[PDB]
């Protein structure tokens, strides 16, 4: 009786789990590069971006 | 002292897509600052402009 009253909370506490762990869905990883880039005041010019 | 063909040529000069261009686009011998679109209407809408 006293291994299922346990059981009973630990099911409980499978129930947690699943609320305060993080959804997922693919880690970030390190692909080996970054994306730079910018935005110039609205009608600049190709030069001044450049 | 018309012709129907008369005022179908008409209707086709004066209800039709316009490229406008733009001022400040390449090639410059100094860099421009701006590039600025032009907007000049062409195509009619209502039976008023028709």
């Amino acid at each position: 009786g006293a291994v299922f009253a346990v059981y009973l909370l630990l099911l409980c506490a499978a129930g947690v789990m699943f609320k305060v762990v993080p959804g997922g869905f693919i880690p970030t990883q390190d692909k080996l590069y970054l994306i730079g880039g910018v935005k110039m005041p609205e009608g600049s010019s190709l030069a001044r971006t450049d | 002292g018309l012709t129907a063909s008369d005022v179908v040529t008409a209707m086709q000069e004066q209800n039709v897509q316009v490229s406008a261009g733009q001022l400040g686009a390449e090639p410059l011998p100094q860099e421009s600052d701006f590039l600025i679109s032009i907007n000049a209407q062409g195509r009619l809408h209502t039976e008023e402009e028709f």
